[PDB]
C-alpha cells in the first residue's frame, strides 16, 4: 500500500511524513474510483487473460508441458495454469493498493529459493507472466495500460 | 540466510562491493545493517525499547549493559531513527576493539557488568521469533537519580 | 495524473535495481562463484 | 565419444527432456560456423608433419639434457617415441575440432596419461613444452589466408588453443 | 575543433599576427584543468556501459507511450537504436573532456540534430530525459573528484541546453 | 503494520479470491474519507509541538507530578516524559492515515507496561496527559477529523491501563 | 527471458587483431636447460 | 583547424570507441612536457624578423641570378613580396608548433600554393633553400645552439619539440615541389 | 637473457663439462679490457638524446613521404611513437655491448618485432634506415672519428667494439626485415 | 640467470632508463671482483679428478656402513655412483664461481634434489660429509690466492647448508 509504504519510510527516519509525502497519498484515495475500475476489468477477463496467456506460454517453452517437463501430465499443466491465476490475482492486489507490496510479500519473497525445490524453471514462469501481459494490456487504453503494464514489468524482473 | 526473506536483489550490490575487495568487513556491516532487509526484519516490527536489544545483540554479541545506556539509545531512535543507530555501533569503541575492521561479531558470552551474563544468554538462547517478550525493558530503579 | 507522475521516477529506478542483480547473478555463475567445494556442500547451494 | 551435438542430447536425457527452443539455435550457429571450423582441421592435417618436426626440434635445444646420453629421448627407440606422442596427441586434438566437444581427447588420448608417464620415468613437465610449442604452430597457421575467403575466426582458435591447453595441463 | 587552442590559433590567424604572450597564457589553463577533466573522460571510458544502461531506461520509464504501435521505440531494434542514440552522445561527451572544449559535440551531435529528430519524429523531451538523468545521479565523493564532477556535468547540461 | 487497504485485501486472498463488490464498499468508505485524514494529518505534523506544550499545561504542569518527588520532577526527568508524547502524537497520527490500531501495537504497545513497572512511571497519570492532547487536537482538526484521531488517542490508553 | 549483460543494444567488435609483440621489461625470465616447479 | 587532442579524437571516432586509458597516457605526457612547448613557440616569435630577413638574404647569396633582369626577386616590388612571402610561412609554422599538428598547415596555407608558383612563374627551387635555412634557423633557437644570440631557459632535453619542427618545414617543401 | 659470462656456463653445461681452457681465456679479455668497454657505453648514453632525433629526422628528409597525410609518420601521434622506437633499439644495444652478448636485444626487443610492425603498417624499409643511420653515428662515437663532437678518452684501440656494437644493429636490421 | 652485469642490466630495464654513471660502478665493481672468482674455477677445473678421489672416499671412511650388504653403497656400481654425485656437485660450484652467484647451484642441483634422496634412501648427511671435507682441505698458500679462497669457500658453505 502507499500509504504503509510512505509511514516505514518516515517511522524510519523518526519524523512527520513530509508535505511531498501527504501530497501523493492525497491524489492515491482521490483516483481510488478510476483505479478499482482497471483492477475489475481484469478481474472480469480471468478466462481469457489465463487461457490464452497460458496458451502463448507453451509455444513459446514447448518443453514444459512435452514429456518430461515440470507441468507435464493434465493435473500438471492445470497447475501450471493455477499459478498464472495465482500472479493474475496478485496484480489486481497491487493495482488497488498502488504499490507492489501486496506482490512482493505474497508470491515474490522467497520465490527462487521455492521455485528451485520443486525443480520449476524459474524462467518458464517469467515467460508466463510476459504473455499474460499481452492480453492484460491490450484491454486497455493508452492510460490505465502503462499502469497495469508496471506491476506486469516488476514481476518479470523481481522474479529473476 | 537470507534466501527465505528477501525477493533477491536487495543486498546484490553489497555482496559484489565486498567480494571485490572493496569495502572491509565493518563496512560491509553498517551498509548490511542499514538496508531495507534490517529495516523489515529487526525495525519494523518490534518497538524501539526491543530494537536496542537486538542491535547490541547483532552488532556487539551482548545484551545493553545498563540503563544509562538505554536511556542514551532510546534518545538516538527518537530523534535521527534507524540508521542513525546503526552507525553509533558500528562506529564506537567497544566494536572497534573487540571487532576491529576484520572480524564478524559473535556471540561473546561476557562476565563483569551485574546481569549482562544471564541477559546475554537469554537473548541469545531465544529462536528468532520465539515470542513476543522483551528480554531487557528497563532496569528496575535503584534509589537515587 | 498527479499520482502517475509521483512514481514514475520511483517504479523505473526499481525495475532497473532488479535487472541489475540479474546480469550479476549470471555473470557471477560463469564466473566460477558458486562452484566452489563450500557452496556445494549446502542444500541451497545445490539447488542453485 | 560424443560430439557438441550429441553433448547436449546426453545433457538432455539425463533429465529426461526435450531440446529448449534456445538449445536448438545455439546448434543452428554451429552449422553456420560450419565451413570454417573444416578449415582448422585441414589446415593442421595438411602440416601435421612440419608441426611434430619443427617444435620436437625446438624442444631439444632449449632442453639438451633431454638427449644427452642417459637422457630420456635418448636412443633411436626413445627418440622414435617421443616424435610418435606428439604426432597421437595433434591427433586427438584435431578429432576434438572436428568434434566440437573434448571427449574423444580425454577418453582417449587425456585419460590416465599422467600417471603412465611417471610410470615410465617421462618428464610431463618436458612433454607439456612440447604441446605448447605445436600450440603456437598451430594457431599460427589457423589464421593464415592462404585460399580461405576473408573473415572472423577468433571464436574457433580459441577454442582450437583451448584444446591444445587441456592437453598440456594433463599429461603433468 | 573548438578547444582552447583552436580559439586562440584561429583568432591570430584572422588578425594576421604571430602566437603572442596572451595566446601562450591560454595554453597553461589547459595544463590546469586537464587533471580533472581527463579523470572524468577516464571514469567515463570504464564505465559506459552501465551508465547508458540505466540512463536509456530513464526514458521509457517516464514516457510508456513510446513503445505504442507507431510511435518511437514499437520493436526491439528501435529499443536497441535508442540506447544506441544514448551511447553516441556519451562518447561525444568523453571526447569533449579529452579535448577541452565543446567541439565534438557540436560538430556530431548538435548541428543537424533539429532537422533529424523532427523529420524521424523522436521526441526530444525523451532525449532530455537520458540526459538529466545522468547528470542527476552523479555523486562528487563517490563517482569521482570534487573538480571532475564540476566539468563532467558542465557538459552534460550543453547537450541539455542544445536539445532544449 | 496493516492499514485498512492492506486488512481488506487479505480477507479476499485469505479464500484465494478477487476482490468482490462487498470489498469495494469497505473500499470505497476508506478512500472517501482519505481526503479529510491527508488534511488533519498535515496540521498536527506543523503544530506538534504546540499540541504537546498545550496538553502539558492543562493536565501535568503544576501537580504532585512536578513538584517536588514527582515522577517528572528532575530535568532529566521532565526532558523524558515529553519526549514520551512526541511518541504517542507521532504514532497516532500515523495509525489515522493508515485507518487501523496495528502500527500501536506493534511500535507501541508491545513491553511499554513492563516498562513503566520497572521505572515506576504512573500509569494514571500518563492516561491523563493522552486525554489531554485528545482535546488540544480536536479543536485544531475540527470534529470530523478530531472524532477520527480520537479513536487511536483511545487505543493506546486501553492498552496501556 | 530478457536478459541485459553488457552492452545489449549493439553487436560485438571483432577484436581479430591478435598479433606478437615485444615486453620489453616484461619477458618473463625463465631458466636455462630447465623448466619450472622444481624438478 | 585541429590540435593535438582532437587528433586522437577523430581517431577514435573512426573504430566508435571511448578515448581511455592506454592512449590517454599518450596525452597526459603532452601536457606534462607542454612548459617545454611554450618556450620553444616564444623563442621563435621574439626572433621572427632577424630570422626572414636572414633566410631571404641567404636565398640572394646562394643564388645570385635572382638580382639580374629576368629575376623573380629582380625588382624593388618583388623583394618586399618575398620577405612577406617567407613569413607566412612562419606564421604557419608556429600555429601548428603551438597546436600539436600541421592541420593548420595543410588547410590555411599549403591549399593552392602549388598551384599559385606554377602560374605566378615563382621558381621552385629557390623557395626549397629558403625554408631550409628557416629550417635551421628554428632547431638553433630551440635547442638554444644559436650563434648570436643565447636565451635564458630551464635546463633539459628539448631535442623531440626541434624534430617535430622540422617535420613542419619538410611538409611545406613538399608541397611547393 | 646472458652476459658474457651466464653463455659460457649455459655452453658448457650442454657438454657436462667444466669452464676452463679456451671458454675461460675469452672471460679474461673481458675483464682486461674492461675499463675500454665501459666507455663504449658511455660515449653512447651522453649522446643518446641526438643519437635518435637525428636519426628519426635524417630518414625523414630522405623519404618526405611519410609526413604527408598518408604517410606513417604524419599525425604528431604517431610521430612521437616512433622517437620511442628509437630511444628503445638504442637502450637495448647499449644493454647487448655492456653485457657483451646479443640476448637482451634478441628476447626483450626483437622478438615479435616484425609480427608487429607489419600489422601495424610500419614500412620496413623506412625503419632499417634509421637503424643504418644509427649505426654509423654509434661506430664513430666508439671510435672517435664524430666530427661536430670529440670526447677526452685514453689512448688505445677500440676496434672490436665498434665491430660488435656493427653486429648488433645489423641484426636488428635483419629481424625485421 | 642472476650474473655479473645481469643483474645490473635488468635493473635498469625495470625503470626503463639508460645505463647510468652509478650503473657502471657496479659492473666495474663485479668485474674486478670476479679475477679471483675465476682463479678459483680454473683451479677446480684444471684439478678435479684429484679433489673428487680424495672427497670420495672421505665419505666412506667416516660411514663405512655404506659398504654394507642392503645400504646405498653394496655394489660397485652405487659406490661409483657416489663419486658421480660429488663431480656433479663439483662442476656445479665450478659454474657458480664464473656466474658469480648461486644461480647454478640452485635451479640445476639443489631444486628437488632433497626428495629424490629420501625417494632413493640417501643419507643427505653423507652429501655433506664430502664437500664439508673439501672445505677445510683448502690452504691459503699452495692452491689458489687468499681472495680467490673466498669465494671457493662460501658457495661450499652455501651447498653445505642447503643439502643439510
Ligand atoms: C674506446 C671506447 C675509447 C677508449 C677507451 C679507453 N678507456 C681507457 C681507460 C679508462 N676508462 C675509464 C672510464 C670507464 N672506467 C670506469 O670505471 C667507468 C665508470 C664506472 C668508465 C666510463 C677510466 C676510469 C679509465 C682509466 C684511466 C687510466 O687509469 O688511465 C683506456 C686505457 C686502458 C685500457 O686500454 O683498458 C682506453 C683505451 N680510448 C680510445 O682511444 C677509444 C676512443
Ligand atoms: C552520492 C552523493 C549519492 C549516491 C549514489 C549511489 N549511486 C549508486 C550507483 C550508481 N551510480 C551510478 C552513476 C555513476 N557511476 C558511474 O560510473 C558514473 C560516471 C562515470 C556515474 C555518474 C551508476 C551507473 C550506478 C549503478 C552501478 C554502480 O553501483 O556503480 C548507488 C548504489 C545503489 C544502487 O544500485 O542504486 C548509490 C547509493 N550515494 C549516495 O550516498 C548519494 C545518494
Ligand atoms: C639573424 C642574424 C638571427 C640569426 C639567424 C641564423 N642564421 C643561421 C644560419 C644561416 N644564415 C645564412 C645566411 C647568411 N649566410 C650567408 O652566407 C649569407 C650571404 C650570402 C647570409 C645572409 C645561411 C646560408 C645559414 C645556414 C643555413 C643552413 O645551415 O642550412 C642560423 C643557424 C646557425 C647558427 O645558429 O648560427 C641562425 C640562428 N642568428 C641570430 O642569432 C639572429 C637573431
Ligand atoms: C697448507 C700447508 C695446508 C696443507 C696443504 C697440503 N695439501 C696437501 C695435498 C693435497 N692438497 C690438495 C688441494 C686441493 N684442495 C682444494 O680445495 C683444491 C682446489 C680447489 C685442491 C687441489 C689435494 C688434492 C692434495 C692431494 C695430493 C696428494 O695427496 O698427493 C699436502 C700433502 C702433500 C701431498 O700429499 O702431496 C699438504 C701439506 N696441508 C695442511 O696441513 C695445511 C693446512
Ligand atoms: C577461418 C579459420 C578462416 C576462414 C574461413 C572461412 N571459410 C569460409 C567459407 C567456405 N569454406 C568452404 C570450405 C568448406 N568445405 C570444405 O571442404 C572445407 C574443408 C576443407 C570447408 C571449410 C566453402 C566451400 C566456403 C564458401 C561457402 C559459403 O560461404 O557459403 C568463410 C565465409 C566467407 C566470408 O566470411 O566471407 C570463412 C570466414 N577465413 C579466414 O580468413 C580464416 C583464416
Ligand atoms: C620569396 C622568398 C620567394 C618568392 C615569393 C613571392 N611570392 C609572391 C606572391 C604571392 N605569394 C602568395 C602566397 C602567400 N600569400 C598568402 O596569402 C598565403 C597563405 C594564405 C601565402 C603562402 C600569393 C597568393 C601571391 C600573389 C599575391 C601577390 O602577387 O602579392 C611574389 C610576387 C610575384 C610578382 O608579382 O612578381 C614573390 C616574388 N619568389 C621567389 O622567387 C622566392 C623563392
Ligand atoms: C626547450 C625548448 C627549452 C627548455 C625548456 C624547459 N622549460 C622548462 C620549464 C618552464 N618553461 C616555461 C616557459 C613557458 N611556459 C609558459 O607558461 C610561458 C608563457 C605563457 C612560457 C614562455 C615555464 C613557466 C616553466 C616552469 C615550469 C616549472 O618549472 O614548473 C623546463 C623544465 C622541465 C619542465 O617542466 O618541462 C625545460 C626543459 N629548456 C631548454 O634548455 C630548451 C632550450
Ligand atoms: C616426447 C615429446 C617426450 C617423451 C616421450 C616418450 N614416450 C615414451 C613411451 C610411451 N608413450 C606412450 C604414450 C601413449 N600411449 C597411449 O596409449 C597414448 C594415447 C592415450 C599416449 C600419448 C606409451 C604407451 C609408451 C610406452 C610404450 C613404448 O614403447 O612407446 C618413451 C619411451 C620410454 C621407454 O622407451 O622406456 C619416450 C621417450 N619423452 C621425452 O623425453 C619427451 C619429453
Ligand atoms: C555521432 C553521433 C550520432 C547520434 C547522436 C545519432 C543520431 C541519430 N539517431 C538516429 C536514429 C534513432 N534514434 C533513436 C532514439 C530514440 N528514439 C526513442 O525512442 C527515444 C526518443 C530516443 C532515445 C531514447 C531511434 C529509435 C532511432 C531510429 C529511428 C528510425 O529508425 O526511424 C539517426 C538516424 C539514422 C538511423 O536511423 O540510423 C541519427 C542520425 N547517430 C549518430 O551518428
Ligand atoms: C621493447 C621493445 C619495443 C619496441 C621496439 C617498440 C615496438 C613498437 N612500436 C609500436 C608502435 C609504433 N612504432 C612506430 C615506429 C615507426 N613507424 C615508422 O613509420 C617508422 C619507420 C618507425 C620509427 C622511426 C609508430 C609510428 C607506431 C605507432 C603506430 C600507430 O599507432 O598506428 C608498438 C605498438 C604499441 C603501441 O602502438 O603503443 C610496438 C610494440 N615497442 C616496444 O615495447
Ligand atoms: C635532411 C635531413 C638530414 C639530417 C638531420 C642529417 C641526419 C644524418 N646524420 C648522419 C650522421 C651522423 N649523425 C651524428 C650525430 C651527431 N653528431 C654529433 O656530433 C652530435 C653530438 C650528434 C647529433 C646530436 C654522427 C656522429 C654522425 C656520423 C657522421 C658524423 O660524424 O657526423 C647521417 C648518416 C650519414 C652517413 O653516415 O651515411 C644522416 C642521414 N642528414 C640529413 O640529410
Ligand atoms: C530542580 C531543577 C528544576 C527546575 C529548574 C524546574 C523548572 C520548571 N519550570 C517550570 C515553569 C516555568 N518557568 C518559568 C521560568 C522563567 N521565566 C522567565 O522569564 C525566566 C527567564 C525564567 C526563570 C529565571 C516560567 C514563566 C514557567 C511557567 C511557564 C508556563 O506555565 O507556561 C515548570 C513547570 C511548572 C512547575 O513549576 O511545576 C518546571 C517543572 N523543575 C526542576 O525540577
Ligand atoms: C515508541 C514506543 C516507546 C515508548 C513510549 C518508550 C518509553 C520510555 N520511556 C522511558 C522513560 C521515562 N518516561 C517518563 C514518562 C512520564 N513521566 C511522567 O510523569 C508522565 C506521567 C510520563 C509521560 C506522560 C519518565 C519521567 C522517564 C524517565 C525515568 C527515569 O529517568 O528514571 C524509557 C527509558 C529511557 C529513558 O529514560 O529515556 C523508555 C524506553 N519507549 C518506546 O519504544
Amino acid at each position: 500500500s502507499i500509504v504503509t509504504k510512505s509511514i516505514v519510510n518516515a517511522d524510519a527516519e523518526a519524523r512527520y511524513l513530509s508535505p511531498g509525502e501527504l501530497d501523493r497519498i492525497k491524489s492515491f484515495v482521490l483516483s481510488g474510483q478510476r483505479r478499482l475500475r482497471i483492477a475489475q476489468t481484469l478481474t472480469e477477463n480471468r478466462e481469457r487473460i489465463v487461457k490464452q496467456g497460458g496458451q502463448q506460454l507453451f509455444q513459446r517453452r514447448p518443453d514444459v508441458v512435452s514429456p518430461g517437463g515440470n507441468a507435464y501430465g493434465e493435473e500438471m499443466t492445470a497447475t501450471c495454469l493455477r499459478d498464472l491465476d495465482y500472479y493474475l490475482r496478485l496484480v489486481t492486489y497491487g493495482i488497488i493498493a498502488g504499490d507492489v507490496t501486496p506482490i512482493e510479500e505474497i508470491g515474490l519473497v522467497g520465490v527462487k529459493e521455492m521455485y528451485s525445490a520443486l525443480g520449476t524453471p524459474i524462467s518458464g514462469v517469467a515467460e508466463g507472466i510476459r504473455c499474460m501481459k499481452d492480453v492484460a494490456c491490450s484491454l486497455l487504453s493508452g492510460e490505465d495500460a502503462a499502469e497495469v503494464g508496471f506491476y506486469f514489468d516488476y514481476t518479470l524482473a523481481a522474479m529473476q | 540466510d537470507i534466501s527465505t526473506f528477501v525477493i533477491g536483489n536487495e543486498i546484490e550490490n553489497i555482496k559484489i562491493q565486498f567480494i571485490k575487495g572493496q569495502i572491509s568487513v565493518k563496512e560491509m556491516i553498517n551498509a548490511l545493517g542499514k538496508s531495507s532487509v534490517y529495516l523489515k526484519e529487526f525495525y519494523n516490527p518490534y518497538p524501539n525499547i526491543k530494537v536496542i536489544e537486538l542491535g547490541t545483540k547483532h552488532f556487539l554479541g551482548r545484551a545493553p549493559n545498563n540503563q544509562a545506556e538505554i536511556r542514551f539509545y532510546n534518545q538516538i531512535l527518537a530523534s535521527c531513527g534507524l540508521q542513525a543507530f546503526i552507525d553509533m555501533l558500528t562506529n564506537s569503541q567497544e566494536y572497534a576493539e573487540i571487532f576491529g575492521e576484520v572480524r564478524v561479531p559473535f556471540r561473546r558470552f561476557p562476565t563483569l557488568p551485574a546481569a549482562n551474563f544471564p541477559n546475554t544468554n537469554t537473548l541469545f538462547d531465544k529462536q528468532t521469533k520465539q515470542n513476543s517478550v522483551v528480554i531487557v525493558p528497563s532496569f528496575k530503579a535503584i534509589t537515587g537519580n | 495524473a498527479k499520482f502517475r507522475g509521483s512514481v514514475l521516477a520511483e517504479r523505473g529506478a526499481m525495475i532497473t535495481k532488479a535487472e541489475s542483480a540479474t546480469a550479476s547473478v549470471i555473470t557471477s555463475l560463469r564466473d566460477g562463484l558458486y562452484s566452489g567445494e563450500a557452496q556445494l556442500l549446502t542444500a541451497s547451494g545445490q539447488r542453485l | 565419444m560424443l560430439d557438441a551435438f550429441a553433448k547436449v542430447v546426453a545433457q538432455a536425457d539425463a533429465r529426461g527432456e526435450f531440446l529448449s527452443n534456445t538449445q536448438i539455435d545455439a546448434l543452428s550457429k554451429m552449422v553456420k560456423e560450419g565451413n570454417q571450423r573444416l578449415d582448422i582441421v585441414n589446415k593442421v592435417t595438411s602440416n601435421a608433419s612440419a608441426i611434430v618436426t619443427n617444435s620436437a626440434r625446438a624442444l631439444f635445444a632449449e632442453q639438451p639434457q633431454l638427449i644427452q646420453p642417459g637422457g630420456n629421448a635418448y636412443t633411436s627407440r626413445r627418440m622414435a617415441a617421443c616424435l610418435r606422442d606428439m604426432e597421437i596427441v595433434l591427433r586427438y586434438v584435431s578429432y576434438a575440432m572436428i568434434a566440437g566437444d573434448s571427449s574423444v581427447l580425454d577418453d582417449r588420448c587425456l585419460n590416465g596419461l599422467r600417471e603412465t608417464y611417471q610410470a615410465l620415468g617421462t618428464p610431463g613437465s618436458s612433454v607439456a613444452v612440447a604441446i605448447q610449442k605445436m600450440k603456437d604452430a598451430s594457431v599460427a597457421l589457423a589464421n593464415d589466408t592462404t585460399g580461405t575467403p576473408i573473415g572472423d575466426c577468433s571464436s574457433l582458435v580459441a577454442e582450437l588453443a583451448g584444446y591444445f591447453d587441456r592437453a598440456a595441463v594433463s599429461v603433468v | 575543433m573548438k578547444s582552447v587552442i583552436t580559439t586562440v590559433v584561429s583568432a591570430a590567424d584572422a588578425a594576421g599576427r604571430f602566437p603572442s604572450n596572451s595566446d601562450l597564457e591560454s595554453i597553461q589553463g589547459n595544463i590546469q584543468r586537464s587533471a580533472a577533466r581527463l579523470e572524468a573522460a577516464e571514469k567515463l571510458a570504464g564505465n559506459h556501459e552501465a551508465v547508458v544502461k540505466e540512463a536509456g531506461d530513464a526514458c521509457f520509464a517516464k514516457y510508456a507511450y513510446l513503445k505504442n504501435p507507431g510511435e518511437a521505440g514499437e520493436n526491439q531494434e528501435k529499443i536497441n537504436k535508442c540506447y544506441r542514440d544514448v551511447d553516441h552522445y556519451m562518447r561525444l561527451v568523453n571526447y569533449c573532456l579529452v579535448v577541452g572544449g565543446t567541439g565534438p559535440l557540436d560538430e556530431w551531435g548538435i548541428a543537424g540534430a533539429r532537422e533529424v529528430y523532427r523529420t524521424l519524429n523522436l521526441p526530444t523531451s525523451a532525449y532530455v530525459a537520458s540526459i538529466a538523468y545522468t547528470r542527476d545521479r552523479l555523486c562528487v565523493p563517490r563517482d569521482m573528484s570534487a573538480q571532475a564532477g564540476v566539468e563532467f556535468s558542465a557538459y552534460l547540461d550543453y547537450l541539455i541546453n542544445a536539445l532544449s | 503494520m496493516q492499514d485498512a487497504i492492506t486488512s481488506v485485501i487479505n480477507a479476499a486472498d485469505v479464500q484465494g479470491k478477487y476482490l468482490d463488490a462487498n470489498s469495494v464498499e469497505k473500499l470505497r468508505g476508506y478512500f472517501q474519507t482519505g481526503e479529510l485524514r491527508v488534511r488533519a494529518a498535515a496540521t498536527i505534523a506543523a503544530n506538534a509541538a504546540t499540541i504537546i506544550k498545550e496538553a502539558v499545561a492543562k493536565s501535568l504542569l503544576y501537580s504532585d507530578i512536578t513538584r517536588p518527588g514527582g515522577n517528572m520532577y528532575t530535568t532529566r526527568r521532565y526532558a523524558a516524559c515529553i519526549r514520551d508524547l512526541d511518541y504517542y502524537l507521532r504514532y497516532a497520527t500515523y495509525g489515522m492515515l493508515a485507518g487501523d490500531p496495528s502500527i500501536l501495537d506493534e511500535r507501541v504497545l508491545n513491553g511499554l507496561k513492563e516498562t513503566y513497572n520497572s521505572l515506576g512511571v504512573p500509569i494514571g497519570a500518563t492516561i491523563q496527559a493522552i486525554q489531554a492532547m485528545k482535546e488540544v487536537t480536536g479543536s485544531l482538526v475540527g470534529s470530523d477529523a478530531g472524532k477520527e484521531m480520537g479513536l487511536y488517542f483511545d487505543y493506546i490508553c486501553s492498552g496501556l491501563s | 527471458v530478457a536478459a541485459k549483460v553488457g552492452a545489449f543494444w549493439k553487436p560485438k567488435a571483432p577484436k581479430e587483431v591478435p598479433y606478437k609483440r615485444p615486453m620489453g621489461a616484461n619477458t618473463p625470465e625463465l631458466p636455462y636447460n630447465t623448466v619450472p616447479r622444481l624438478v | 583547424m585541429l590540435d593535438a587532442f582532437s587528433r586522437v579524437v577523430v581517431n577514435s571516432d573512426a573504430k566508435a570507441a571511448y578515448v581511455g586509458g592506454s592512449d590517454l597516457q599518450a596525452l597526459k605526457s603532452f601536457i606534462a612536457d607542454g612548459n617545454k612547448r611554450l618556450d620553444a613557440v616564444n623563442s621563435i616569435v621574439s626572433n621572427a624578423s632577424c630570422m626572414v630577413s636572414d633566410a631571404v638574404s641567404g636565398m640572394i647569396c646562394e643564388n645570385p641570378g635572382l638580382i639580374s633582369p629576368g629575376g623573380n626577386c629582380y625588382t624593388n616590388r618583388r623583394m618586399a613580396a618575398c620577405l612577406r612571402d617567407g613569413e607566412i610561412i612562419l606564421r604557419y609554422v608556429s600555429y601548428a608548433l603551438l597546436a600539436g599538428d600541421a592541420s593548420v598547415l595543410e588547410d590555411r596555407c599549403l591549399n593552392g600554393l602549388k598551384e599559385t608558383y606554377i602560374a605566378l612563374g615563382v621558381p621552385t627551387n629557390s623557395s626549397i633553400r629558403a625554408v631550409s635555412i628557416m629550417k635551421a634557423q628554428a632547431v638553433a633557437f630551440i635547442t638554444n645552439t644559436a650563434t648570436e644570440r643565447k636565451m635564458s631557459f630551464a635546463a633539459g632535453d628539448c631535442t623531440s619539440l626541434a624534430s617535430e619542427v622540422a617535420s613542419y618545414f619538410d611538409r611545406v617543401g613538399a608541397a611547393i615541389s
